[PDB]
This record gives structure tokens, C-alpha cells and sequence, in this order.
């Protein structure tokens, strides 16, 4: 008398098949990376033009003296 | 019965390309996916020691 079958307690589990967590697609992309590339362009000429401003800086030293 | 799997033509329109596009160059795929469910490290590892510990059995 005592075999399995339960009276209730049922899912079931899915047989889907779905993870769309997407995900900033669609001219969102390509938008975050131009602007940051530019804003590395934009940390330059404030950088380069100023160690060139030091490397006249440089340069002066040796021309002042040397007689 | 049946089933098509695989089985879908492309969109090809203005906009979906550039969710196509920004997939291949700029690689929205394969880290996103495949970089996350690796990482996924911090699970408890189910090893048996097996010396001190042993496992399930049946009668």
C-alpha cells in the first residue's frame, strides 16, 4: 500500500529558452566611445604644448650660458 | 510535430545594422556573455575530502 504517487506539488520548470538583458544597443553604442577618445585628444595640447613650453625652458639654459 | 530552429532571416533595415555593427567592432557580445558567466567563480566549491569525508550511499 505504500508506493509514490503524490496527490499534488507541481511546477513544472520552464522549457523556455529566453536572457534578452540587453544591454544599450542601438546608436547608444559608438556614442560612448567617440567621446571619450576625443577627451583624451582634449587632455593633449594641454599636456605636450606644456612640456614644450618647458623644453624652450630647457634649451634656455644651455644657450644662456656657454660662452 | 515539428519545430524550425535556426530557422530566422535577418532584419536588415537602418538601425537594427548597428546593433550588428557595434556587436563585431566594438565586441558587445563575448564579454558581456561569456566574460560574467565565468565570473560566476564565487560558489562554494562541492569537493569531498575524501580521506576525512565521504559521500552519499544507498542501502
Amino acid at each position: 500500500k505504500q508506493d509514490m504517487p503524490p496527490v499534488g506539488g507541481y511546477g513544472p520548470i520552464d522549457y523556455k529558452r529566453n536572457l534578452p538583458r540587453r544591454g544599450l544597443s542601438g546608436y547608444s553604442m559608438f556614442a560612448v566611445g567617440i567621446g571619450a577618445l576625443l577627451f583624451g585628444y582634449w587632455s593633449m595640447m594641454k599636456w605636450n604644448r606644456e612640456r614644450r613650453r618647458l623644453q624652450i625652458e630647457d634649451f634656455e639654459a644651455r644657450i644662456a650660458l656657454m660662452p | 510535430t515539428y519545430k524550425y530552429v535556426n530557422l530566422r532571416e535577418p532584419s536588415m533595415d537602418m538601425k537594427s545594422v548597428t546593433d550588428r555593427a557595434a556587436q563585431t567592432l566594438l565586441w558587445t557580445e563575448l564579454i558581456r556573455g561569456l566574460g560574467m558567466t565565468l565570473s560566476y567563480l564565487f560558489r562554494e566549491p562541492a569537493t569531498i575530502n575524501y580521506p576525512f569525508e565521504k559521500g552519499p550511499l544507498s542501502p
